[PDB]
RNA sequence: AACCUGGUUGAUCUUGCCAGUAGUCAUAUGCUUGUCUCAAAGAUUAAGCCAUGCAAGUGAAAGUAUAUAUAUAUAUAUGUAGAAACUGCGAACGGCUCAUUAAAACAGUUAUAGUCUACUUGACAUUUAUAAGGAUAACUACGGAAAAGCUGUAGCUAAUACUUGCAUUAUCCUUUUGGAUAAGUAUUUGUUAGAAGGAAUUAUAACAAAGAAGUAACACGUAAAGUGUGUAUCAAUCGAGUUUCUGACCUAUCAGCUUUUGAUGUUAGGGUAUUGGCCUAACAUGGCUAUGACGGGUAACGGGGAAUUAGAGUUCGAUUCCGGAGAGGGAGCCUGAGAAAUAGCUACCACAUCUAAGGAAGGCAGCAGGCGCGUAAAUUACCCAAUUCUAAAGAAGAGAGGUAGUGACAAGAAAUAACAAUGCAAGGUUUGUAUUGGAAUGGUGGGAAUUUAAAACCUUCCCAGAGUAACAAUUGGAGGGCAAGUCUGGUGCCAGCAGCCGCGGUAAUUCCAGCUCCAAUAGCGUAUAUUAAAAUUGUUGCAGUUAAAACGCUCGUAGUUGAAUUUCAAAGAAUCAUUCUUUUUAAAAUCCGAUUUUGUUACUUUGAGUAAAUUAGAGUGUUCAAAGCAAACAGUUAAAGCAUUGUGUUUGAAUACUAUAGCAUGGAAUAACAAAAUUGAACAAGCUAAAAUUUUUUGUUCUUAUUUUGGCUUAGUUACGAUU
RNA sequence: AGCAUUUGUCUAAAAUACUUCCAUUAAUCAAGAACGAAAGUUAAGGGAGUGAAGACGAUCAGAUACCGUCGUAAUCUUAAC
RNA sequence: GGAAAAACCGUAAAUCCUAUCUUUUAAAGGAAGGAGAAGUCGUAACAAGGUUUCCGUAGGUGAACCUGCGGAAGGAUCAU
RNA sequence: ACUCUCUUAAGGUAGCCAAAUGCCUCGUCAUCUAAUUAGUGACGCGCAUGAAUGGAUUAACGAGAUUCCCACUGUCCCUACU
RNA sequence: ACGCAGAAGUCUCAAAGUGUCGGAUUGUUCACCCGCUAAUAGGGAACGUGAGCUGGGUUUAGACCGUCGUGAGACAGGUUAG
């Protein structure tokens, strides 16, 4: 038999693909957000898509039905949780509002970034490839990484990094140095 | 050519046991026994699926080769004997009994039975036979014959039933105002109390069930399970009782805990 | 055996499709004659034994009247209801007539009522007649091919005058 | 994402096509591939063929050991292991393919009161006795054949192989007690009597005949009176055969089909496991057909489902689950509970192997691998650790199953730097961006910890370890469609490019190079298939004066469509001139002045009974994501909880779609239909033939009559009886 | 489709009028059928005029055409198609 | 009791003969249709295209076509 | 094809074929066969086909001319006996 | 004898002792194929062989088509019947 394991697509780019103001907007979305493809960018549509799916039913659904009222509460504390929604942004016409940049500044190089960790997005990317992070005291090198809202508190540098100052990264430079100023001294 | 079917596979195999996607290609497939293959569990889930008393199938083959599992005051080895909807299991050597009730998510569980308590079962009884001599016998919904029974006792009865001797402790005639157990249908793992029975004619008997949140619905005749009366339930329900809450209700309660 | 091969309802005609299987079933007929006892026990489906009587004389005939049985060579078939060629050629089945000797029967309508339980009601005189003169008209009514033996039951009144029109421009 | 641009012209609006454009768990191919996780993979073409190997066996309380090994006791006894072999049980599952098969198979939905069912489960038996009767294999010997899973004699000897066979209950008398008499489960026949199911020739009870099989001559061992193996009947269970209803792609350049010859009914038989023209005889002369029969086609297994879907839809479903079919073609059997089996057999045909040429044996659409076919597809790997299956069932087996190898099928994640200086750029002392120079980092190479059936991958740690970070990103475009050049040479209707419009015939923005720019990116071209696009097949939702299209004209059967008409209303209460809800207003039947019922269907409402995977969708930080079905919580190496230091705790593994038909179910409207005057029916009265009640003589039989009930004939009487 | 003299006969038709009758009988209609110009076919008449074919004269670059003159089949009626 | 062997019904492979249907597939030769190059001969159609046009039809023609007969304007007339 | 021409009166149209009609010729191509001066269907610059001198096509019909296949056989192998 | 290695094979002498076929097509000598074969040699006998046969052809009178001939008719032209 074949595995029972599922996958699925996390992107499309619409028809018309030399729609002018679609691409300068997205171009500038890239440059914004330091991304690296047009990809990036329709996985967080087709989030934003998915929301606005979810969203057509239960503002078109009525007002107490057992499955609407079940999936609003429940995507409002999922939403509230991922950090999308403001305080009293608990309302559907609010899942509507949502927007590509809201989905973006969740993601943790713009937050790296936010927080100052590092000077630009694109910077905060490479910190976050190069392995020099902490969310909660776990090591993550992805910058795609959705931060919820508990966790933009617990962001840092990590320990086990040589920013952490666990040891030189470069040991056999360091050591190079050392030996070098010590023979000629 | 054609004939018995010995395996079942894991996608095949009921919902109810909880076999994972990823975790076999097949599940057991119970021996003929006390239940029906749908509607029962082998020692091999109970064991190791449900109680996890062991990490594999060798394990629960170690477990089972010893002489510590009884069942119906019977030493079992037989992996896939099936052990049914209702009735007590002994593990000596961890001084352990169970009784065996549905849950309210429609799977098997097993509910802890005190040590005095485990004595005793309730049958429900499926048919009741005449043989040679005019000399009756009720077959249960078990698959056990009990012989020689009193002719007070009808078709649908359930009976309290001691299970060193096999035979009745007390009787409960089949009627309205009687707590009852849905064991298949749309209504499956839920207890009431039945409200209304109405005769059809050549054709499935429905009965009406209301809830204890004094909620009414149908079920088919078939599958409805007497289980106490309106004075008392007759036996150990786990703490859930049977009882109807809607999902959103169930969420909240759990996250208000 | 199947009947998928046959035409359709409406007439139609219809391929052939899936190849014979045992359980479609069926097997040549019972030839079962006059002569000494002898069956071959045949194995149907699940180990269900049928006995093939192939020959034999002595069948249980009932005297249905008093609602009793003994066991009686029959003499002749003599007609048949399904076929004349089966009459002719000796083969019983379930709706030959045949003749019975007469002989427990008499005995036991003697040793009963003391002249020729019990109703004792006495037997209509063209019947008695025919239990005098050995010539007792009965009826087959197992099935010899399935169960191994031939037994009846002996005719009178309504089913006599039938079953004798029936064995015998002319009359 | 409920959508469009470019192309008939000198210019225009339209019809209409073509072209772009997006998708496709849908295939091939081109170029490119520094990575990681994940994982489709000889279907489409030949249901074509196969070299070699392997894929089904089985002995740890309980049949058989003088091959043998071994520990005790007085060669011998107990015992314990034991090659082998009889015996027992399995190999009917699984794995594989989809040639078929088009009302069949299949799907939902019945029925089996028409039947069979091993293992397993629970009930539980009736017509030589200190315990039986041998005979047979392995085994010993001689042998035969080129070869073979060829086998010949004779001597033995076991079984849980095979064959026999050994006092119990109820009724009648006595009265508790003491005597007497009987005594067949399935199954079949003939006669009856008649717990439950809607329904009975069922359970069951009696009679008279037959009648299987049977009910242990087997093996272990509980004192800090037990067990195994195996047995008739009954029921359960694992199932299965039939069988009801409803549901299909294309075709009229297929309109009458079916019946010698079972077609269709009936009767009688026979057969079968059982119903059955399933099979035979006899008798009818039917049966089926535009609501498309009967043929013919299909690149046709059926379904759950897949793709695209704003809504309809349209295309697709070899292919992970289920059901069917099939194992070279047909046919026929044996064995067994189960097979018309095909790593069962036999024959024929089609193939085809070894032969010493006398003869012998054979079946990859099991797993590898090979051939042929082709545009097209992986290793003769390792393992039973998990998952399950088979056994004398723990410990053995299993190409089932797992693990790797090959894998740019698909899917997720993710590099190809970051940074500070100067120099440069713009902006008022800022932001943006050719030189230098220190930090950080994986790929790559190694060792471990680890992971594991074992090995490999992953992760972790430690060594090594980038400056042109040469540790080197590609593809296709840049006139329009359409995001990017009135850029440089060369070619000169040539070469060529270009889905399409077009460019090229001498100062080429389209070719060939080069340069720059642009798009997407470890992926992007190309082709074929298919969906959107397409309100260009149109129920929603087209078009038919002139663009494509009203039959020349009319009638007419099937078909579709078919006027009004029948019980209006009133008041209250709840609620924001609104809204939701309750009560009463003719007549007949029925029960204790009151109480409760009153056409059929379509349509509709609730329901019952629904396999998972998938799909929608909740819970759940896989390191995130694709995913999975798990997890979370406290605690340096503990308290709490509940038990008289043992014992972690909270759990989760949701919810729903799941035909249109069928089943139950409330219904007022709207539809249908039935009820419905060449005179009909509702009632009272009388006459009248039938049955029963009450009466009533004749001893285990038996008369007659009044009376009471149902059926029928006739004069009256109703608010009596026809909508326009 | 098609239908123009006179008079008569056999027939049908629509509207009007109706305090006349019926009481849903209808609408549009695959199948099938009816009627269906002109020409053509086949048979009898008739063959006036017109006149496919055909024939000449021209015309003209050629003309087998327009134009001129002649002219069979046909046009007409009856009977079939 | 019982091997080989025969005989009888019944399954019934296979083979061959026809009969009808289905599918590709061969074939000398015939006769069409289209594509291409600014090909030959006319001058047919387009304006009254120099005989208004088209339709049905029949007969003729080297053709393009022409003529007759009966229709229509899609006529150049919607006007005594 | 189209145009012109000499000769002669007009210069072969529809068709048709190596035919009972093609000298050369046993023409060339298929097909039938085992081998085809034969048979057939074609082709057709036709010594010298052809339109009442009738051309073309035909079912029914034939003591017709001709080819081939089946059946049948002492025609024949190859004769023998009566 | 050889340009004869063997095996083939060729030229040749004494040699007529012995053999020299089955069919397809033809009116046919001749011819032209296919097959076997040992090779399928060539010739004479009144063109071997009609009181031996056969009578298919050339070659009587009937008939047919073509050409030629005004015609009757002709035709080492074809064809059917004798």
């Amino acid at each position: 038999p074949k595995s029972y394991r599922n996958y699925s697509k996390t992107a499309r780019n619409p028809k018309r693909p030399f729609e002018k103001e679609r691409l300068d907007q997205e171009l500038k979305l890239i440059g914004e957000y330091g991304l690296k493809n047009k990809r990036e960018i329709w996985r967080v549509q087709y989030l934003l898509a998915k929301i606005r799916s979810a969203a057509r039913y239960l503002l078109t659904l009525d007002e107490k039905s057992s499955k609407r009222i079940f999936q609003g509460e429940a995507l409002l504390r999922r939403m509230v949780r991922q950090g999308l929604l403001g305080e009293n942004e608990e309302k559907l016409d609010y899942v509507l509002g949502l927007t590509l940049p809201k989905l973006l500044e969740r993601r943790l190089q713009t937050k790296v970034f936010k927080l100052g960790l590092a000077k630009s997005v694109h910077h905060a990317r490479v910190l976050i490839r190069q392995r020099h992070i902490r969310v909660g005291k776990q090591m993550v090198d992805i910058p795609s990484f959705l931060v919820r809202v508990d966790s933009e508190k617990h962001i840092d540098f990590a320990t086990t990094s040589p920013f952490g100052g666990a040891r030189p990264g470069r040991v056999k430079r360091k050591s190079l140095k050392k030996q070098k100023e010590k023979t000629e001294a | 050519g054609k004939g018995i079917k010995k395996h079942l596979k894991r996608v095949n195999a009921p919902s109810h046991w909880m076999l994972n996607k990823m975790g076999g290609q097949y599940a057991p497939k119970t021996s003929s026994g006390p239940h029906k293959l749908l509607e029962s569990i082998p020692l091999v889930i109970l064991l190791r699926n449900r109680l996890k008393y062991a990490l594999t199938f060798d394990e629960v083959k170690m477990i089972l080769i010893q002489k510590i599992v009884k069942v119906d005051n019977k030493v079992r080895t037989d992996c896939t004997f099936p052990v049914g909807l209702m009735d007590v299991i002994h593990i000596t050597k961890s001084n352990e009994y169970f009784r065996l009730l549905y849950d309210i998510k429609g799977r098997f569980v097993p509910h802890r039975i005190t040590n005095e308590e485990s004595k005793y079962k309730l049958c429900k009884v499926k048919k009741i036979l005449l043989r040679k001599g005019r000399l009756s016998i009720a077959v249960t919904h078990d698959g056990r014959s009990i012989p020689y029974i009193h002719p007070d006792v009808k078709v649908n009865d359930t009976v309290r039933l001691d299970l060193e001797t096999g035979k009745v402790l007390e009787h409960l005639k089949f009627q309205v105002g009687s707590l009852v157990m849905v064991t298949a249908g749309h209504s499956v793992g839920r207890v009431g109390v039945i409200s209304s029975i109405d005769k059809n004619m050549g054709t499935y008997d429905i009965i009406h069930v209301k809830d204890s949140r004094n909620k009414v619905f149908a079920t088919r005749l078939s599958n409805v399970f007497v289980i106490g009366d309106n004075t008392k339930p007759y036996i150990s329900l786990p703490r859930e009782k049977g009882i109807k809450l809607d999902i959103i209700e169930e969420r909240r309660n759990r996250l208000k805990a | 055996r199947d009947g998928r091969h046959k035409l359709r309802l409406t007439g139609g005609k219809k391929k052939i499709h899936k190849k014979k299987r045992k359980y479609e079933l069926g097997r040549p007929p019972s030839n079962t004659k006059l002569g000494s006892r002898q069956v071959h026990v045949v194995r149907g489906r699940g180990r269900n034994y049928k006995y093939r009587a192939i020959k034999l004389d002595s069948g249980s005939f009932s005297w249905p009247t008093f609602g009793i049985s003994k066991n009686t060579r029959i003499i002749d078939v003599v007609y048949n209801a399904s076929n004349n060629e089966l009459v002719r050629t000796k083969t019983l089945v379930k709706n030959c007539i045949v003749v019975i000797d007469s002989h427990p029967f008499t005995t036991w309508y003697e040793n009963t009522f003391g002249t020729t339980i019990g109703k004792s009601k006495n037997i209509d005189p063209l019947l008695l007649e025919q239990f005098k003169q050995g010539r007792v008209l009965a009826c087959i009514s197992s099935r010899p091919g399935q169960c191994g033996k031939a037994d009846g039951y002996i005719i009178e009144g309504d089913e006599l005058l039938f079953y004798k029109r029936k064995m015998d421009k002319r009359n």
